[PDB]
Formats: structure tokens, C-alpha cells, sequence
């Protein structure tokens, strides 16, 4: 499903911001 | 610096600040962490905190993000975040995305996964029936 796609670039994203911290 | 980069970190700002007070606190870090695959103990997360937190108050404004965000950020874009994400999944560097990697992603990022659901996302996305997934398969499911 193209929204689990979705869901795995939006969830990599925050923790891409998480590593910043 | 641009407008178009300050917009794009404050909407990922707009995730960690669910209430929309217009600070971060411990508590909103822990739990995106936690929708991330992450565990993080209190202690973890209040060192987090204290390293962004330049007035000191205890938690993060729009202002310490920024500063934050803007040392070793990159363009941050919404092309540039696509481009690092498929970096990140690519593990082996080869430019495809297969589905051993994909497994790794979903298991790193709190996803629980089936074989079957592996298979029919690589098949989606897969335009030119290789069986994995290039930089612009990728971006095509993403971007759309
Ligand atoms: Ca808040
Ligand atoms: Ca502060
Ligand atoms: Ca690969
Ligand atoms: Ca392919």
C-alpha cells in the first residue's frame, strides 16, 4: 500500500529531526 | 536561510509540538521517539533537551529548532528529505532498494511487517520490473 510507503518516509523524516537533537 | 527552508523546518517543528503551544517539552519528544521505534529513558530525553535549549527554560521554541535544524541540516527540502531517506533504506549503496532492505527499514522504524506486504509494496512501485526499487521509483511513490 503506497500509504505504508508514505508512512516509512514520514516516520524516517522525524527521525532524521531526532538525530539533530 | 530561504523562507521555502525556514517553512519546511517549522512544519516538522508543527510534529513534535502537538499541542501547538509553540514549545517542545520532554514528554512530546519521548513520545514521537517512541512512534519511531525508539526506547528512550528520562534521562536520555532530558539530555536531549538541555543540548537544544539555549534560554534554558526547559524547552524547545521555534527559535532553538531553528538553530538547531540549520547546523548539519543540508538544503532541507522536500526533495533533499526524500534523497536522504533513500540513502538511509539503500543500506548496501547499490541504488535499489530490495526487499531484505525494506524489512531492515520497517523493523528500524516500529513498523511491523509481513513478507506478503513486502512483496506487494516493492511490486507497486517497481515501473520497470527489476523486483526492487530505484531513486525514481522511489520518489514517484513518494512524492505521489
Ligand atoms: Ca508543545
Ligand atoms: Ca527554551
Ligand atoms: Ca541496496
Ligand atoms: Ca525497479
Amino acid at each position: 500500500k503506497k500509504a505504508v510507503w508514505h508512512k516509512l518516509l514520514s516516520k524516517q523524516r522525524k527521525r532524521a529531526v531526532v538525530a539533530c537533537f | 536561510l530561504t523562507e521555502e527552508q525556514i517553512a519546511e523546518f517549522k512544519e516538522a517543528f508543527s510534529l513534535f509540538d502537538k499541542d501547538g503551544d509553540g514549545t517542545i517539552t520532554t514528554k512530546e519528544l519521548g513520545t514521537v521517539m517512541r512512534s519511531l521505534g525508539q526506547n528512550p529513558t528520562e534521562a536520555e530525553l532530558q539530555d536531549m533537551i538541555i543540548e537544544v535549549d539555549a534560554d534554558g527554560n526547559g524547552t524547545i521554541d521555534f527559535p532553538e529548532f531553528l538553530t538547531m535544524m540549520a547546523r548539519k541540516m543540508k538544503d532541507t527540502d522536500s526533495e533533499e528529505e526524500i534523497r536522504e531517506a533513500f540513502r538511509v533504506f539503500d543500506k548496501d549503496g547499490n541504488g535499489y532498494i530490495s526487499a531484505a532492505e525494506l524489512r531492515h527499514v520497517m523493523t528500524n522504524l516500529g513498523e511491523k511487517l509481513t513478507d506478503e506486504e513486502v512483496d506487494e509494496m516493492i511490486r507497486e512501485a517497481d515501473i520497470d520490473g527489476d523486483g526492487q526499487v530505484n531513486y525514481e521509483e522511489f520518489v514517484q511513490m513518494m512524492t505521489a
